[PDB]
RNA sequence: CGCACGGAGGCGAAGAACCACAGAUUUCCGAAUGAGAAUCUCUAACAAUUGCUUCGCGCAAUGAGGAACCCCGAGAACUGAAACAUCUCAGUAUCGGGAGGAACAGAAAACGCAACGUGAUGUCGUUAGUAACCGCGAGUGAACGCGAUACAGCCCAAAC
RNA sequence: AGCUUUACUGCAGGCUGUCGCUGAG
C-alpha cells in the first residue's frame, strides 16, 4: 500500500508507544504497558 | 399607469413644474403623498401634483378620484425626483400640492385649464 | 382628517375590486417570475408596514417570500400503521402558510431578526407574504427607542421560537381567558395538547 | 539563574537578540552532544537554556521588542 | 517559530557518509525544504552545501544527508560539536 | 463458495479510517464521510437521542 | 525539580516550590471560512448568506459547542381494552429548527363564586378525579375561584 | 410473521363533477 506522510507519522507514534516501561520508572514508582501492540496479532486503525 | 388617464406633453410637465418652484419661494407647498391628500381634503389645494414612476401604486392610486370629488385640479410628472427637486427637497416625492400659489396664479390657473382641456 | 394611508389600506379591504385588482392581476406575473424570496426597496402596503413597526430607516429590510398552497406535504406511511395514522392526503401542518414564510425569508438573511409580516395576496397556487426584518447590529437601530428592544439576545432567532406575531397568534396565543388553558404560556409546557 | 530577568530587562532590543541568537547555539551544540550520546552533560543546564530562551522571547514582546 | 536544524543525526552509517563523501546528516524540521535546509546548514556551519537529500523517517522526523564542497570538511565541521 | 471464511480472503479494500475531524476510525474514504461524528455530512457533530436510554 | 520513592544532575535568601489574580506564548485538524485533503497540501483569501456602505470584505452579522432544563415544528409502535378498528400507550419514543442563564408567558375585545364583584403573567397548595370526553366500554380529564410565592408597568400605528 | 382473496376496516393511486387561479363577447 501506499501511506501518506501523516499516515507515517501516526504508523510512527503507534510505532514508538509500543516501547517497554523504562527500567527506572519501575524503581522511581517502587515497582505493565497495558498499550502493547504485535504487528500480527494486534491491529492498528486506519 | 394604473391611475393615469391621460398624458402630460413633455412641455407641460416643464411649465408646470416650473410653477411649483416660484410656488414654494412666493406662496406655500406640500411635500409628501400624506399631507398633499389633506390639502385635496381640506380643499387647500389649488394644484396637487403627481408622480407617475411610484411603486407600490397604492400609494398614490387615491389622489386622482379624490381630486375629482374635490374640484382640486392635478397633474402628472414623469419622474418622482424631479417633483420632489421642484419642491424644494434634496429627496424626491411622489406628490406634492400648491397650497395656495403666488406669483404663479396666472400660469398655475392655467396650467389647470391646459389639463382639463387635455381631458 | 383621513391620512394617505387610510387609502392604502381601504384599497386592500377587498383585494380583489378597483384598482388594486388590476394592480395584482399584474405586479403577480412578475412576482410568479421571480424567486422564494425576494428583498424589496418599498413596501406594497404601507400602512401595513408602518403599522407592524415599519420605519424608512437603516437597518430595516422588506422581503417578498413565495410558499406553496393547500395541505401538507406529506409521504405516506412505510410500516405498520393503524387506520388512524395511514393518512396522507387531509394531513395538514399546524403552521400557517404565512408562519413558514417568516421563516423561509429570515433563514436568507441570518443576520437580521423578523419583526413581523402581512400577506400581498395569492393566485391559484402560491402565496405571497411581505415580511419586515430589522438589521440587530446597525447602530441606526440600536439606538432607535421604538426597536432597539429587538436587539436583546434573547430575540435571537425570534421567528424560529415562535415569538413572532403570527407566531404567537399560531401557538393560540390570543385568548387570555376560556379556550387557552393548553396554549399559554407555552405549547410544550402543556404536553402538546393545544 | 545564570541569567536572571532584570539583566535581560538591561539589555538593549539589540542586545537580547544577541543573547537570543547565542543561547540557541548553545542548546543546538548540547543536543548534538547529546545526539552523539555525549556522556559531559549537565542536564540541569540544557534544562535551563530553553527557559532562558523563553525569557528572553517573553521579554521582548513586554518591551515591545 | 520553528527551527530548521534540529540536530546532528549522528550514527555508523552517518559517520561513513562524513568520512567518505563528505556529508553530513541531520534531523530537520519535517516542513522543510532541501532548499531550506540547504540554507541553514551554510549559515549554521558557515559551510558551502552542494546538494541535500531528504527522507521521511519512520521515527516522526525529517533526516537530511548534506554533501558539502570539497572546500569543507565533514569530519572538520562535524568534531567541532 | 461458502459465504463463511472463504468468503473472507477478498476482504483486503479500505474503507474506514482515522477521521481528520473526530478521531475515530469511522472516515468511509470512499464515501468521505464519518460515520461517528458526521464529518463530510454535517457541519454539526453527530448525535442521537438513542445513544442511551430515553430516560437519560 | 507532577502522578513516580531510580540514576545523573540542577534550582532556591537575586526569596524557589506552592496558591490567587492578571498577562505572554499557544503547532495541525476541527463551525473551519483562499482552494483541495483520512490531521496533509497547493497559489493571498470573512468561503457561503446577509446588513451598512466611503459600493472597497471598508465596517459588521451568522455558522459550531454545552449536563440537562427551555421554545417552535415532525411524530410511531409494542401495550391497555383480557380479540380489535375509535379509544389507549401518547403528543410519549425518536426526528428537524433554535434561545438563555434560565427560557416561554405577560398588562384583558379577561373573568362571569352574575356582582354595588375580581383585576397583567408564571408557579406552588387546593378546587378534583369535580365539570367535560368515551365501541358512554376500557379509559381520558380541565377551568373560574381560593390560600400562597413574587409583584410592574409600559411603547408604537393614526389623528394634529 | 410472510402470503391470498368477491373476509372486516381503512390508505395510496386512477377516473369523474364541482370551487379557486379565472378574463372579453
Ligand atoms: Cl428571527
Ligand atoms: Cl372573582
Ligand atoms: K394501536
Ligand atoms: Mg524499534
Ligand atoms: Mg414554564
Ligand atoms: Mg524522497
Ligand atoms: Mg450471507
Ligand atoms: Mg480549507
Ligand atoms: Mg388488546
Ligand atoms: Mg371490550
Ligand atoms: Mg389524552
Ligand atoms: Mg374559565
Ligand atoms: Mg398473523
Ligand atoms: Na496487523
Ligand atoms: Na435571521
Ligand atoms: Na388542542
Ligand atoms: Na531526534
Ligand atoms: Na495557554
Ligand atoms: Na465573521
Ligand atoms: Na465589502
Ligand atoms: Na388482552
Ligand atoms: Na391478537
Ligand atoms: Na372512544
Ligand atoms: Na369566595
Ligand atoms: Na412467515
Amino acid at each position: 500500500g501506499k501511506k501518506s506522510k501523516a499516515t507515517k507519522k501516526r504508523l510512527a507514534k503507534l510505532d514508538n508507544q509500543n516501547s517497554r516501561v523504562p527500567a527506572w520508572v519501575m524503581l522511581k514508582t517502587d515497582r505493565r504497558n497495558h498499550k502493547r501492540r504485535h504487528w500480527r496479532r494486534n491491529d492498528t486503525d486506519e | 399607469p394604473v391611475y393615469v388617464d391621460f398624458d402630460v406633453p413633455a412641455d407641460l410637465e416643464d411649465d408646470a413644474l416650473e410653477a411649483l418652484e416660484v410656488a414654494r419661494d412666493t406662496g406655500a407647498v406640500k411635500k409628501g403623498t400624506n399631507e398633499t391628500t389633506k390639502s385635496i381634503e381640506r380643499g387647500s389645494a389649488e394644484l396637487v401634483f403627481v408622480a407617475e414612476d411610484v411603486q407600490p401604486e397604492e400609494i398614490v392610486m387615491h389622489i386622482p378620484e379624490l381630486a375629482d370629488e374635490k374640484g382640486v385640479p392635478f397633474i402628472f410628472v414623469e419622474q418622482q425626483d424631479d417633483l420632489g427637486h421642484a419642491a424644494g427637497l434634496e429627496v424626491g416625492s411622489a406628490a406634492a400640492a400648491v397650497t395656495d400659489a403666488g406669483e404663479a396664479d396666472a400660469d398655475v390657473e392655467d396650467i389647470a385649464d391646459k389639463v382639463e382641456e387635455l381631458r | 382628517a383621513r391620512s394617505a394611508y387610510s387609502y392604502i389600506r381601504d384599497a386592500w379591504e377587498n383585494p380583489g375590486d378597483g384598482q388594486l385588482a388590476e394592480l395584482q392581476w399584474q405586479r403577480q406575473q412578475e412576482w410568479r417570475n421571480e424567486g422564494a424570496v425576494e428583498r424589496i426597496e418599498r413596501p406594497t402596503r404601507l400602512d401595513k408596514a408602518r403599522s407592524q413597526g415599519y420605519k424608512a430607516k437603516q437597518g430595516v429590510i422588506v422581503a417578498r417570500v413565495s410558499v406553496r398552497k393547500g395541505s401538507a406535504r406529506k409521504r405516506r406511511h412505510k410500516a405498520g400503521r393503524r387506520s388512524k395514522r395511514q393518512g396522507v392526503t387531509r394531513i395538514t401542518r399546524r403552521k400557517d402558510i404565512q408562519r413558514v414564510a417568516e421563516e423561509r425569508a429570515s433563514r436568507t438573511f441570518p443576520n437580521l431578526r423578523v419583526l413581523n409580516s402581512y400577506s400581498v395576496g395569492q393566485d391559484g397556487r402560491q402565496k405571497w407574504h411581505e415580511v419586515i426584518l430589522i438589521d440587530p447590529n446597525h447602530p441606526a437601530i440600536q439606538n432607535d427607542d421604538d426597536l432597539s428592544w429587538i436587539c436583546a439576545d434573547d430575540q435571537a432567532d425570534r421567528v424560529f421560537r415562535g415569538l413572532t406575531g403570527a407566531g404567537r397568534r399560531n401557538r393560540g396565543l390570543s385568548g387570555k381567558g376560556k379556550g387557552s388553558e393548553k396554549t399559554r404560556p407555552s405549547l410544550r409546557s402543556n404536553g402538546g395538547k393545544g | 539563574t545564570v541569567l536572571h530577568v532584570q539583566e535581560i530587562r538591561d539589555m538593549t532590543p539589540a542586545e537580547r537578540e544577541a543573547e537570543l541568537d547565542d543561547l540557541k547555539t548553545e542548546l543546538l551544540n548540547a543536543r548534538a552532544v547529546q545526539a552523539a550520546g555525549g556522556a559531559p552533560e549537565n542536564p540541569g543546564r540544557i534544562k535551563e537554556l530553553r527557559k532562558a530562551i523563553a525569557r528572553i522571547k517573553t521579554i521582548q514582546g513586554e518591551e515591545g521588542d | 517559530s520553528w527551527d530548521v536544524i534540529k540536530h546532528p543525526h549522528v550514527t555508523e552509517k552517518a559517520m561513513n557518509d562524513m568520512d567518505f563523501q563528505n556529508k553530513l546528516q541531520f534531523a530537520v524540521d519535517d516542513r522543510a525544504s532541501k532548499g531550506e535546509v540547504a540554507d541553514a546548514v551554510e549559515e549554521q556551519y558557515d559551510v558551502t552545501v552542494e546538494q541535500v537529500n531528504t527522507q521521511n523517517t519512520m521515527d516522526g522526523e525529517k533526516k537530511a544527508v548534506v554533501r558539502l564542497s570539497e572546500d569543507d570538511d565533514a569530519q572538520e565541521v562535524a568534531s567541532r560539536i | 463458495t461458502g459465504a463463511g471464511t472463504p468468503s473472507q480472503g477478498k476482504k483486503n479494500t479500505t474503507t474506514h479510517t482515522k477521521c481528520r475531524r473526530c478521531g475515530e476510525k469511522s472516515y468511509h474514504t470512499k464515501k468521505k464521510v464519518c460515520s461517528s461524528c458526521g464529518f463530510g455530512k454535517s457541519a454539526k457533530r453527530r448525535d442521537y437521542e438513542w445513544q442511551s436510554k430515553a430516560g437519560e
